[PDB]
């Protein structure tokens, strides 16, 4: 998992 | 009917599979059957067909013919369709064939100077021909046709609501010396970037795109509109990513990254897809993307944003293509899908097809790529109702973060920086001082009234 | 079935889209789409194991040279092309590859050279020297014609085998 910006 | 001999009349052969196949699976569109190649007599002659006339087909011949045939041999190729030798019933003849013809000439030459002039513009001699025909066409019924195509042709040899307050943050009006990421309001970022994006998108004609000159070696000179265009874009996206690297201080970074996302939200709300792609592909690089500290102190509900944002890239653009076709005007399309559909259009589909030994030139991959053209033109039509800061406006005109680097030189320099500020594993992190001056805390994306 | 995400880069305007298109293509179908999920999405059986490749050729949007990392983000195995008439794009192909290992962080990423006849022109890069800088990679070399399809299938196949063998 996943991108920076992955919740 | 009875037409003259083929022998001095070209377009009076009958059709056959050797010069004209249709569509045989496409609905007419109007009655009309969908041409699929011909010869090119063929195409004229159903370009000023007797029968009916077929506005579309004379758009799309108009957009794509310069590949099969020059401008000059376009032409002579419809002057010769005008002059029709006669075989009493020469009154039917006269009145159902030659007429008629003459009166499609006419229109196709009326749409040849009023939306594709720039043959004209780059062959004075090609105009001088065409003012000479017109000349010649003397007849009561083509009277005020040629009339009014001699207006056009001199003619071209020469908001309902009222738009938003314009938001101000640190930065005053007319202090451009302050003007900067974090002291322009976000919000009036994103609507000046819209606006030159904009104009950047409404100013690229079909003549920059058919032919797929953008990628041959006269691209500079074939299409310079689009090329400022995606020019534009880097710059931005670079912009963008010097901006964050060069903020050595994690706090103000973290600062410089929420704004951005800001803007990019403010794009969303304007439909400014562009806008929204230099957002995502600064997020993307390889300088920024690896700023796993900056990240993590990025508010969730701005990571969903950009979320968001970066899934419309994914998978060929899925969702990005969705969601264009659900919006309606005015919005700033990605182009770079344009392009890469029309050059594998072009490149992937035969100049010419073969029926009987005979050739015939492959018009469904012209009607192909006009339509793409067409789809682009659509979303030309409609401004934005937002007004213009001049300043604002000429700052991110002159936007220039490569300086005089070349790109390899620049980029390097870029990612260098990224690994200064966020050393790989198992470096500790530095520390470093804070480089402005003013608030970092954003004003919002809710206008102040 | 695996599905293997493959990426094309190299130079613009010498052809490179002709690599995708023919792999796609029904081998006697000269028609070609890319405005339909078809247009890129191809199964296939390689070695006797059945897989979906899924192809991203960005042939067209050279000009927008900072979307390249976004879309060699999107590849786990890469096509490096250039046209074997075009000294010039042979000559990129060392600073593709260096922003390919940056973008997936990592000095061995599968990767195959393709060096594409797509014209008449004479050629320019004699296959030795492709070979070479092949080598000096550790990368397999693939010649391909874009006239009679020889290559085509053995670039790709050759790709995914890389991907296999990691």
């Amino acid at each position: 998992x996943f991108h920076p910006w992955s919740v | 009917m009875r037409l003259p001999s083929a022998d001095v009349y070209r377009f009076a052969e009958p059709d056959s599979e050797e010069n004209i196949i249709f569509e045989e699976n496409m609905q007419p569109k109007a009655g009309i059957p969908i041409i699929k190649a011909g010869t090119v007599i063929k195409l004229i002659e159903r370009l000023t067909y007797h029968m009916y006339a077929d506005p579309n087909f004379v758009r799309t011949f108009l957009t794509t013919y310069r590949s099969f045939c020059k401008p000059q041999e376009l032409l002579s190729l419809i002057i010769e369709r005008f002059e029709i030798p006669e075989p009493a019933e020469l009154k039917r003849f006269r009145k159902e064939y030659i007429q008629p013809v003459q009166l499609r000439v006419l229109n196709v030459c009326r749409h040849w100077v009023e939306h594709h002039f720039y043959d004209f513009e780059r062959d004075a001699y090609l105009l001088q021909r065409m003012e000479e025909f017109i000349g010649t066409v003397r007849g009561k019924a083509m009277k005020k046709w040629v009339e009014s195509i001699t207006k056009i042709i001199q003619r071209k040899k020469i908001f309902q609501s009222s738009p938003p307050t314009v938001e101000w943050h640190i930065s005053r009006p007319g202090h451009i010396e302050t003007f900067d990421l974090l002291t322009l309001h976000p919000i009036e970022i994103a609507r000046q970037l819209t606006l030159l994006e904009s104009d950047l998108y409404r100013a690229v004609q079909p003549s920059e795109l058919v032919g797929s000159v953008w990628t041959k070696e006269d691209k500079e000179i074939n299409s310079p509109n689009l090329l400022k265009m995606i020019r534009h874009t880097t710059n931005l996206t670079l912009w963008f990513e010097k901006c964050i690297v060069e903020t050595e201080n994690l706090e103000e970074r973290v600062a410089v990254v929420s704004r951005i996302i800001e803007i990019l939200q403010v794009f969303q709300e304007l439909n400014n897809f562009n806008g929204v792609l230099e957002v995502v592909s600064a997020m993307n690089s390889s300088p920024v993307y690896r700023l796993d500290h900056t990240f993590e102190q990025i508010p969730s509900r701005q990571k969903k944003i950009l979320e968001e944002a970066h899934e419309l890239s994914e998978d060929h653009y899925k969702k990005y293509l969705a969601k264009l076709r659900s919006i309606n005007p005015p919005c700033v399309p990605f182009f770079g899908i344009y392009l890469t559909n029309i050059l594998k259009t072009e490149e992937g589909n035969p100049e010419v097809l073969k029926r009987h030994g005979k050739e015939l030139i492959n018009f469904s991959k012209r009607r192909k790529v006009a339509e793409i053209t067409g789809e682009i033109q659509q979303y030309q039509n409609q401004p934005y109702c937002l007004r213009v800061e001049s300043d604002i406006k000429r700052f991110f005109e002159n936007l220039n973060p490569m300086g005089n680097s070349m790109e390899k030189e620049f980029t390097d320099y870029l990612f260098n920086k990224s690994l200064e500020i966020e050393p790989r594993n198992p470096k500790p992190l530095p520390r470093f001082p804070k480089k402005y001056s003013y608030p970092l805390k954003s004003p919002g994306v809710r206008p102040s009234n | 079935m695996t599905e293997y995400k493959l990426v094309v880069v190299g130079a613009g305007g010498v052809g490179k889209s002709a690599l995708t298109i023919q792999l796609i293509q029904n081998h006697f179908v000269d028609e070609y789409d890319p405005t339909i999920e078809d247009s890129y999405r191809k199964q296939v059986v390689i070695d006797g194991e059945t897989c979906l490749l899924d192809i991203l050729d960005t042939a067209g949007q050279e000009e927008y040279s900072a979307m390249r990392d976004q879309y060699m983000r999107t590849g786990e195995g890469f096509l490096c092309v250039f046209a074997i008439n075009n000294t010039k794009s042979f000559e990129d192909i060392h600073q593709y590859r260096e922003q390919i290992k940056r973008v997936k962080d990592s000095d061995d990423v599968p990767m195959v050279l393709v060096g594409n006849k797509c014209d008449l022109a004479a050629r320019t890069v004699e296959s030795r020297q492709a070979q070479d800088l092949a080598r000096s990679y550790g990368i397999p070399y693939i010649e391909t014609s874009a006239k009679t399809r020889q290559g085509v299938e053995d670039a790709f196949y050759t790709l995914v085998r890389e991907i296999r063998q990691h």
